[PDB]
């Protein structure tokens, strides 16, 4: 078991024991038997983490939001009884990306064969008109050449 | 400590021009240039952007870029003092180079550390005198921001290139000289990419007076191939292009068949006189060395300065070299009657027009060609034909000339890239377009353009190749859904520090009729559910039935809820993994620990699904 | 008169070098020789433009950096790539690299790689001082007091 | 009227520096510099 996965069935002080090393049948039985230490698991999370609630619905949205704090971004990939969940899933990931998580939305579709077709529009125009040009810098003046 | 030598081996593959960007007169970007060219819009105007229309008696009309007072100093890591004591040409060129890099599907991280050479061509150094007339302390930073040797080097320093960075000054034919150098270095194996480019901005009216005293300039706009032509009009450009090996290029406007250079020598008509023989010999050599059938040329981007001594000789050389054997008129044209003469950026202008002709597949019209020049017999014999209106260039070879003052000629040939688009399975289903920029308005415009091309997947791929830049470079991160029933758009400023992506898995109670039904639109989600249903079928569970036609009474039981929740969790995990999201931490509630194990690599799809099945069975 | 002294001295030096190699004006005339002058200094322009008057237009053909190799090509009748380079303190070797590149492919058989640099403006030295480029005494190469 | 193309072929032989000249500080020629 990698350190990324935070166990929510074994107490923090017992993580170093051999039982908390593999997710074998013993781990499943212990999780199904022992209590769930959700709050403790959510304490190791940083103060500005981006927690994605992967589930059929945003069940633990309120619980997680209260547990984490104020500086942690929270997103749910699904919404109950939603007329359209695909849009909800895309909006959730768009929110996640907007807060600084890399991803490849095109990984859900067959990869495009490069080089692309010559009919692809130009991306230079978009970047040209998407600069931060608030400040005005010095430019040569006619009076300086005389 | 020992350093591994680089494998400097000659390259024999194709070289493709992948990116293009630049500022042109009355055109803030390439798109505006293309629109103006194809609408017969004259880009040489009369105003007081640089000086009064007639100051010191200089010609009133000139080709001037929209603005040269703008620069995103913070993006390129240049402090206020350096940016202030910095040539506007180099600032605009740096912006144009970044735009061209992004255009070719490249990004800051991808191009960092590559064996790329920079071959900027700049000759204007007029900002040195103005800044030195009233020199004061703190102006010393001009050495690192004003020297001509700092145009390519800064590009090397900012983008972290580790290839030959040199500045060239060949006059009106410098851009194609840099292209020649890039071809030379690419073929020897030193570099894999090139940032060939060049900028030219007019600042000193006395320079215009100096050119006038030599009869260089005319009265009206450049009358290319016109009997009344008497000179050229100065222009401004800050264009740049990116070249890459065709095998590693994510976008190919065209292919560089070959470019070469030559000189005129001791001509009896003066140093400032074109040599028809020299240009003809250069053309013959280039079409013979590469075994290119000169009769295959479809469009010819001529160096139409508009003078009475330049156009006739260039046309004669073209007729003798490329029109020999042609059974149809050869369409000639120039980009000087549209925006004037760019001086040290004329060749880049021709490259820009060629990459526009071969991208839009239409030859831009030529302006001011009213009466054919009587000294150009090719226009009356049917061998030559100026393209006065939009002509449908289908495909083939396009040739460019650049005859610099002093006799240094240059020729180059490009082969069109014919890979017309084919439909993608996407472009009719919702997609998540994610990107980043420096300003909210810029990102909004980017999303508007993406919506304009919602039916193009290749465009989305090109955007995505540079949509993962760190927040430091592009703090404004945004996302929008193309082909969406309901409009969605988010734009936020993300600090430089990177936040942690933690996965949280829910447990029981997330059940409901239709769970994951909509997400079946995604291929990966459906595939994952199918590959899990096949696993659970031998155990008496038909996952597909419970998930699609399942009812509330079915979900009231113990088995179907556990099975469906795990299936959704695993399918969503597969969706996230395919999209390329790596979780820095994983936590889960009871019944979600199996999903955490699956996403963590400690378990498998079979193990996780059967673990949930065993739990609910017990 | 309206020509850079650097260009004049370079032309004389180029002729001297040609004669030194056992070559002559008639022998090198018409040969496929490339010129790769490296020049960056352009202080001769501001002085001549401070009091610009008619008949000074000839500076374009005697003052522009692009005319250094071109004049050499014009006078000696060379018919090879004549280009001007500016790579700061290492331009002279970049010209050598370009000459090697052009010679090993077959465009030219000879090269006139060179370089000139004269100091005219007393303010450029002040510019270099402001960056701490220049020292007090003569270059103390490999000296602890450099 | 037709122009014979030049034989642009890669060269594999040696490159020799044949002549040298120049003005150097306090040296009117190469000999004074030496
Ligand atoms: C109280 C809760 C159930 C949630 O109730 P709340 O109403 O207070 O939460 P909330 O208002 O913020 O949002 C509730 C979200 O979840 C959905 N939701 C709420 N109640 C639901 C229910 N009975 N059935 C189906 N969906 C429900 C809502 O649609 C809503 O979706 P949206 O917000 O998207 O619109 C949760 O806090 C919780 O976890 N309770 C304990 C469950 C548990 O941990 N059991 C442990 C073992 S069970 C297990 O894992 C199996 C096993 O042990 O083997």
């Amino acid at each position: 078991r990698s350190k990324k996965w935070i166990s929510t069935s074994i107490p923090e002080e017992r993580w170093g024991n051999p039982e908390a090393q593999t997710a074998d049948a013993s781990y499943q039985a212990n999780n199904l038997l022992s209590s769930v230490l959700f709050y403790e698991g959510l304490q190791k999370i940083p103060s500005n983490a981006i927690a994605i609630e992967i589930a059929p619905a945003g069940l633990l949205q309120s619980v997680i939001k209260k547990s984490l704090g104020q500086d942690c971004t929270i997103v749910a990939l699904q919404k109950r009884k939603s007329p359209n969940n695909l849009e909800v899933f895309f909006s959730a990931l768009g929110k996640c990306y907007s807060h600084g998580v890399p991803m490849n939305p095109l990984g859900l579709y067959p990869a495009v064969q490069f080089p692309v077709s010559i009919d692809t529009p130009m991306l230079s125009s978009m970047v040209s008109e998407a600069w931060d040009h608030s400040a005005k810098w010095r430019v040569p003046l006619v009076e300086e050449f005389e | 400590p020992p350093k591994t030598p680089n494998v400097v081996e000659p390259y024999k593959g194709e070289v493709a021009i992948c990116g293009l960007s630049g500022r042109y007169p009355e055109s803030a970007n390439v798109g505006e240039l293309e629109y103006n060219l194809f609408n017969k819009i004259d880009m040489v105007t009369i105003d007081n952007r640089r000086w009064e229309p007639g100051y010191l008696g200089t010609p009133e009309r000139m080709g001037k870029v929209k603005t040269i007072t703008d620069f995103d100093a913070e993006f390129f890591g240049v402090h206020t003092k350096g940016a202030q004591t910095m040539d506007p040409m180099l600032r605009n060129l740096l912006e144009v180079v970044y735009e061209a890099i992004v255009d070719a599907g490249e990004s800051l991280e991808s191009m960092k550390g590559t064996r790329t050479g920079v071959y900027i061509g700049v000759s204007n150094n007029e900002v040195d005198t103005a800044y030195m007339k009233n020199w004061t302390d703190d102006d010393a930073y001009m050495v690192q921001g004003c020297h001509h040797s700092m145009y390519p080097n800064w590009i090397s320093f900012f983008f972290d290139f580790s290839g030959p960075s040199t500045a060239y000054n060949t006059a009106c034919s410098t851009s194609l000289v840099c292209l020649d150098a890039a071809e030379r270095h690419l073929r020897m194996g030193v570099i894999d990419n090139a940032i060939v480019g060049g900028s030219n901005f007019i600042y000193r009216p006395a320079t215009t007076k100096l050119f006038m005293g030599m009869n260089f300039l005319g009265s009206s706009t450049c009358k290319a191939f016109d009997e009344s032509g008497d000179g050229f009009v100065r222009g401004e450009v800050a264009s740049a292009i990116l070249l890459k090996k065709a095998d590693t290029a994510k976008r190919v406007y065209c292919t560089l068949v070959g470019s070469m250079l030559n000189n005129d020598g001791n001509q009896t008509n003066g140093i400032l006189y074109p040599n028809s023989e020299a240009q003809e010999q250069l053309m013959t050599d280039i079409y013979s060395t590469h075994k290119i059938d000169a009769n295959e040329v479809k469009y010819f981007e001529c160096h139409g300065t508009g003078t009475q001594a330049g156009d006739p000789n260039e046309t004669r050389a073209i007729c003798n070299a490329v029109c020999k054997g042609k059974k149809d008129p050869l369409l000639i044209g120039s980009i000087k009657s549209n925006l004037g003469h760019g001086e040290t950026a004329s060749g880049i202008n021709g490259i820009s027009k060629v990459i526009i002709t071969m991208h839009s597949r239409q030859i831009p019209p030529n302006l001011h060609f009213k009466n054919p020049n009587p000294k150009i017999p090719g226009l009356f014999d049917g061998r030559l034909k100026v393209v006065t209106e939009t002509t449908p260039f289908d495909g083939g070879l396009i040739a460019i000339n650049s005859f610099g003052m002093g006799g240094t000629n240059a020729h180059a040939i490009f082969r069109s890239f014919d890979k017309r688009a084919e439909p993608h399975p996407a472009s009719d289903k919702p997609r998540l377009f994610t990107y980043c920029a420096r300003t909210e308005e810029g990102l909004q415009k980017i999303f508007e353009e993406a919506h304009k091309h919602a039916s193009n997947v290749e465009f989305h791929a090109l955007c995505q190749e540079s949509a993962n830049t760190k927040p430091k470079s592009l703090p404004y991160r945004g996302a929008t859904i193309l082909n969406a029933e309901g409009e969605y758009t988010e734009i936020q400023k993300c600090p430089s520090k990177a936040r942690e992506v933690w996965f949280v898995y829910s447990g029981m109670g997330s059940q409901w009729v239709g769970m994951g039904r909509s997400l079946m639109a995604l291929d990966v989600f459906r595939q994952s559910i199918e590959e899990t249903a096949a696993i659970l079928s031998p155990f008496g569970v038909d996952l597909m039935s419970l998930l699609m036609d399942g009812t509330e009474d079915k979900l009231k039981e113990i088995m179907p809820p556990f099975i469906c929740i795990n299936a959704i969790q695993l399918a969503l995990t597969d969706l996230l993994n395919s999209m390329g999201i790596v979780p820095d931490g994983l936590v889960g509630h009871s019944l979600g620990e199996v999903g955490c194990a699956y996403a963590d690599g400690c378990l498998t799809r079979r193990e996780a699904i059967l673990s949930a099945f065993w739990r609910a069975k017990a």
